[PDB]
């Protein structure tokens, strides 16, 4: 880990040049030293505040929502310094972290970040209040290149099917909870009870991790299969029978 | 009317977004309640059709048992009608719950105060006893039918009310909030435009003043 | 104001200093007031003391900054504030902290800043409030609904937060070992109540499960008689943390035991329900409600702890009789 | 306290229901049944049926299909559910699913 | 990607050019990408060719335009976009068209712009999408919902549209006379199925008339066996228009003849039903479903046309026998 | 147009004086037009006349001020208007009040400034409309929905107001003594109907109380047949105040009778409802509706008053025969 810290009370111009320092080091290590670099940029909202300050100092008029008009170009300059390249064995994965102001996904910073990046991992206030760690919401979250990230020889044969079935069962479990809120526990069917059970155990075993619990992706998939074995083979409609016959048993 | 008439502001926008989400969630929950009520309503409708078909046979059997009774016992209808005394079979109200809607139903209950014993002591006998049993069976069928029809009517009314609620929401309230949010966004854009114009004017004046000093 | 120190009542002025600045005083002095206060606090921190600083309104400080920026003819950021408002707020707040003070005689001082923010019409997107939330580690947000209902303190426990819980785990796990699970369960209960109230008022209260009823009524109990504190009464002016932890322990013990009874008797002939529990032990609920009335001044710490233990014993006995 | 069952049908059906044990005489000695003879007319059937519905302890009411057709307007006017009205067959006229007051609420049949 | 020309599998890059730029490129480059592409397309049009320009996302170009406007400090128009977004989009799309190329050798080239737009969260109300829809004449409306349902291509065939039908009426009447009525009947069938989708919920499928059932069960046939098409297979990766019109003609002939049978047996006691038709002609429905699998290459145009004519003969024979 | 003076018809152009500056005429001339109009009105007031100055659009004057300010590069107020627009409007309106004209012969002039406003987009938050509502004592806000329904005059009876009612009750109690209670009851009816309509829009009329139904129907009658007035007809172009009060009196009397009947027969078995009232009084309701069709000129004042009295007698007799 190479750690660049820009404290809130440090110069905002230093805040501006911090991500460029980090990504220059990442480019050196990845495209010259040929090692896969993960760049974790924390508080792009604070970076945007520094950018706003520098624009005002330049005496440029505020743009949308008081932010610079070129903030999209600046955020693109930061983010797009990432990815694999031809003829080099290194790469730069990026995980910018944003503090959505007022929890408004339409705010310029998260909006342009979604325009430039390739996914989002949502941290849910509801889960945080329910005291689940990590409070990552998997329904609104997305990773466009999960299909490239997973598969045989990269993670495992059944990663995509397990992930899809887990998402489907989780959404159905939330729906069944909403329905139970109206009809009552008795009116629910056996499949509804199974879905509620899977929802509970998925938020208690899959999501709920603990700060210092390092799960290899194989452990993650084993937990996912433990949760999927709540249901019989038939209700797992999103897992091909070829994969169910191999990983469902036990 | 078209708008809720909340003054444009970021606080107003947040309030209206929260209200829109709440209205959508309530609409979804009421739609689920309507779906449950409609499912139970159609189940009871099919049960009613089946029970009517089965009555088509039970009532016929009871009537033919009566016709056979009149073969041996003779004209016992007048005796049966005259000696009423006290009902041997009464009904007890019961409650049934579907979603939040309570469905009235009936209970088949006996009193034991028989009053037609010995009615065919000399001639009727077996035929009248069989007729009594057949009409007790018919009453057992028709009490279930009555409970089904009462639940059916209650479910019909509740379904209509809940569908009216859902339609009212999604045709009046949600459009109102959506229009309010659109207007608020437009007005905030207008505020941003006015502030931009003022700042640009000030910058132009500052440039002119700098030139004047130079 | 007076406080009991070493068995004597001494004026608060003997250890408090005030930096007053009315709204009509010059805006430059209004801008320098916060800095003067924090410098005095830093001096007394370097002394080796713990200095609690209270800024009556950083919103008025931000207004002063905005007016001075306008007078200087600078380009503002969103909502007219200077684009360096966040930087100034950080330079003020980050002067807080616990420090090994300078100087050879070893000592550890601290400055604890409590800055007040009053946005226009309770705005959460206010620039000063956003800049503050980007710096401060604790935020006791305001519930306008609770304020209107006269539920004091009016803290909105759903968006208010404190990031010092992790650092306080060491302190709790050595002095109040049992308090962390109580806090976790209380927060879970409150969130479940928040999720259930919507369904209750959208659709109806008839479809609720027995466990949902336990959650709702325990949430009402906690909100009304653990999160509701009247600061003008002799008994609730200051609630010792031993009192707080004991109360929360009793409330969460009741929650867990009632839920255990309900769930265990579910799928059984002798089913237990919230109505049965309440009808049986309305006295226990009343005692839990009156727990907030214990007065540390006359009801010593030992007396309060013994009373709460007696309440726990009565709860256990009543639930044993129920079971 | 529990409700009763009421019958409006031909003498044979009424006799069968009485054997089933449905009739009683209350404190004021009012019967809860009627035999529809030829001497009885539509106005009489309507009046007795209205008395039946108004009575709060009647519960279930049974009517032959042809009697229900004769007094159909009252059946349609009666909308509340508790006085559970049923249409039953008879030897004189068969029962048909169509044109039933309760089934009037159904189009999926 | 490769294309078969003159029996040889060439590479489409022998005829394709890529004006490719990312989001960290100069904003001027991003904003002038569309103009460079349309100018190159116009050049190859003037050369006498038919060019197809495809902007990947005109929304990003519009964002670059808004960024340029902000940099120049121009007044922000509707939702922050410049004061000329509609003019720029209209003038760019005006460059598409079919022309009598300038020059002595009599030529006629064309430039077809298929520029795609990105509606915020599926909303077609933002300035860029609104202007694009107003200017363009076709909208192919791909749907993630159908993609999830595995209906490829995912064109929603309900929000899509095309305003060139009246322009191509002449071409169809000259070459594919029947295609226009076939297409109108298919569109009306799909609209009727969409309308009946609501009725099915209200009263179920058992309450549907025989005409409604035939409409539903030919709408399903068109959806799953005509609109649905897999680009990977060797038989229907590319569907010649003669094959397409043949399939549509066979499907609409089935629909019309089934509707005629139902209507003309409604008056008899032995009324025909969709169930009767399906039971009698499960083979014909299977053949209609299997009309996809005719390979345009191996099964030449003549063979495919003859097979479809034989299929129509079989349908006519079966319907005549049943009626 | 003519007005009778001492039995001789004399044209009203003999007293009207126009000051025309159309939209395309120079923009800077609109302020001069307003000031010339008000000065002429003041001049004729000083003679002892009750002048009435119709400002056709003060919004156009405000826009002219905005254009001149923009040319002067002044710093704008809300929505680009100058910072002195409100002061200018206040100074212009302050020239209206009834006066004791100057000079030796004691007189009493007046200048009633009736000033139309033209909010852009129909938004009354417009700076011009807001500043005008901050000055004018009567606000006749018009409604675009009513205008579209052709409900002319399109005045919105809810928002509209007049701050002269208390100052005019002195004159009403002596000239039209029976009008103030009628006005109060009509406003009550309209407000109650507004509340009941807000309720009905979401719930429907199924649960409405019968008196609420009568309120709704009488309010519909008042709207469609008292408030709205076709100004381009021989009968409704001018509605004398005897007509304005007689129509209201008849409608309010019918309301009182219907409410009395329903309320006093709610307990009894012969429950009178709105349906019974409407069926029995279809003719009387139509007469109330057509009361507006009385011609003040073709039919004399005596005839109109006699006909309204006869309609009142018909209402009374019909209600008595109904009850
Ligand atoms: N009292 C009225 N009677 C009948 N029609 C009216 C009345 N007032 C307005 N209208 C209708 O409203 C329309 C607009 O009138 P006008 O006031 O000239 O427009 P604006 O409101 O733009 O000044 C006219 O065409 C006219 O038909």
């Amino acid at each position: 880990v190479c750690l660049f810290l820009n404290l809130a009370n440090d110069p905002t111009i230093e805040r501006i040049i911090t991500p460029r320092l980090a990504l220059t080091t990442a480019e050196f290590l990845a495209y010259q030293c040929e090692k896969h670099v993960l760049v974790i940029l924390t508080d792009m909202s604070s970076y945007a505040e520094a950018l706003r300050e520098v624009s005002a100092a330049r005496e440029e008029v505020p743009g949308r929502r008081g932010f610079p008009g070129y903030m999209y170009t600046d955020l693109a300059t930061i983010y797009e310094r990432a990815g694999r390249v031809e003829g080099r064995n290194g790469s730069i994965t990026q995980i910018p972290i944003l503090t959505m102001p007022n929890d408004d996904i339409t705010h310029p910073i998260p909006d342009l970040t979604g325009y430039i990046t390739e996914g989002q991992i949502y941290v849910d206030r509801q889960l945080h209040n329910r005291q689940i760690y990590p409070p990552i919401n998997v329904l609104p979250s997305l990773s466009r290149l999960m299909k490239s990230a997973i598969g045989e020889g990269m993670t495992r044969k059944d990663h995509a099917d397990v992930s899809n079935q887990l998402y489907a069962c989780y959404a159905i479990g939330k729906d069944v909870q909403a329905m139970k809120a109206v009809v009552g526990e008795e009116a629910l069917t056996s499949d509804d009870l199974l879905y509620l059970e899977f929802l509970q155990k998925f938020e208690k075993n899959f999501i709920t991790q603990g700060p210092y619990e390092n799960r290899t992706v194989y452990e993650t998939l084993d937990i996912g299969w433990q949760l999927l074995r709540i249901f019989p083979k038939e209700m797992l409609k999103r897992i091909p029978q070829s994969t169910l016959s191999e990983f469902y048993p036990r | 009317k078209d708008r809720i008439e909340i003054f444009p502001s970021r606080m107003a926008q947040t309030i209206m977004k929260a209200r829109l989400k709440g209205a959508q969630t309530g609409r979804n929950l009421l739609k689920k309640k309507s779906d449950a009520l409609t499912l139970r309503f159609r189940q009871i409708l099919k049960k009613i059709i089946e029970t009517k078909m089965l009555m088509g046979e039970v009532m016929r059997e009871a009537a033919f048992s009566l016709a056979e009774a009149k073969f041996t016992a003779g004209d016992f209808s007048t005796t049966v009608i005259q000696n009423v005394n006290k009902a041997q079979v009464k009904i007890r109200a019961k409650k049934d719950n579907v979603a939040g809607v309570t469905l009235p139903v009936f209970e088949h209950y006996h009193e034991g105060t028989d009053s037609y014993e010995l009615t065919g002591l000399a001639r009727g006998g077996e035929q009248l006893a069989k007729l009594k049993r057949n009409y007790a069976k018919a009453v057992e069928l028709l009490v279930e039918l009555a409970s089904l029809q009462t639940s059916f009517v209650t479910l019909d009314e509740a379904i209509k009310i809940t569908n009216r609620r859902v339609n009212a929401i999604e045709h009046v309230i949600i459009p109102r909030i959506e229009r309010t949010l659109a207007y608020i966004i437009t007005e905030l854009d207008e505020r941003e435009r006015e502030e931009f114009y003022r700042l640009k004017k000030i910058q132009e004046k500052k440039k002119i003043i700098k030139e004047k000093s130079e | 104001l007076t406080m009991e120190v070493d068995g004597k009542v001494e004026s608060i002025m003997k250890r408090t200093a005030l930096v007053a600045n009315t709204s009509n005083m010059p805006v430059a002095a209004r801008e320098a007031s916060i800095y003067t206060g924090i410098t005095l606090s830093e001096y007394f921190r370097d002394m080796g003391y713990h200095v609690s600083m209270m800024a009556d309104s950083t919103s008025r400080w931000a207004e002063a900054l905005r007016e001075i920026s306008g007078r200087l003819a600078e380009m503002p950021a969103d909502s007219g504030y200077p684009a360096y408002l966040g930087a100034r707020l950080a330079s003020f707040y980050e002067r807080a902290g616990r420090v090994k003070c300078l100087g050879n005689p070893e000592r550890e001082g601290s400055v604890s800043i409590v800055g007040a923010v009053s946005p226009p019409g309770g705005d959460f997107s206010d620039p000063v409030t956003s800049a503050t939330l980007g710096i401060v580690q604790v935020f006791w947000g305001l519930d306008k609904k609770l304020a209107q209902r006269k539920h004091f303190p009016s803290v909105n426990w759903l968006i208010s937060y404190s990031k010092y819980m992790r650092a306080l785990d060491e302190y709790y796990d050595k002095h109040f070992t049992e308090f962390v699970p109580l806090r976790t369960k209380a927060k879970e209960i409150l969130q479940e109540e928040e999720d259930l109230a919507e369904i209750v008022q959208l659709v109806g209260k008839a479809s609720l499960a027995e466990t949902d009823k336990i959650t709702l009524e325990v949430a009402k109990l906690i909100k009304d008689d653990f999160l509701q504190q009247n600061g003008y009464t002799p008994y609730d002016r200051f609630c010792p943390f031993y009192k707080t932890v004991g109360m929360l322990s009793n409330m969460i013990s009741f929650y867990d035991m009632a839920r255990r009874a309900v769930e265990t008797t579910a799928q059984s002939d002798n089913k237990i329900t919230w109505s049965i529990i309440r009808e049986h032990m309305g006295e226990i609920l009343y005692k839990l409600s009156s727990m907030k009335f214990k007065d540390p001044v006359k009801d010593g710490e030992a007396k309060i702890k013994a009373d709460y233990a007696q309440l726990l014993e009565d709860m256990q006995n009543a639930f044993r009789s129920l079971e | 306290r529990g409700k009763l069952i009421a019958v409006i049908g031909d003498e044979d059906t009424v006799t069968g229901f009485l054997l089933g044990g449905i009739g009683e005489l209350n404190k004021n000695r009012h019967p809860n049944f009627l035999v529809v003879e030829k001497d009885t007319t539509i106005n009489e059937i309507e009046d007795t049926f209205r008395q039946f519905l108004n009575r709060d302890d009647i519960g279930i009411i049974l009517i032959n299909q042809y009697i229900a057709e004769m007094v159909r307007h009252a059946l349609d006017a009666h909308q509340r559910s508790i006085p559970a009205v049923l249409e039953i067959p008879s030897k004189e006229h068969p029962y048909d699913a169509a044109k039933d007051s309760i089934l009037r609420r159904a189009k999926g049949m």
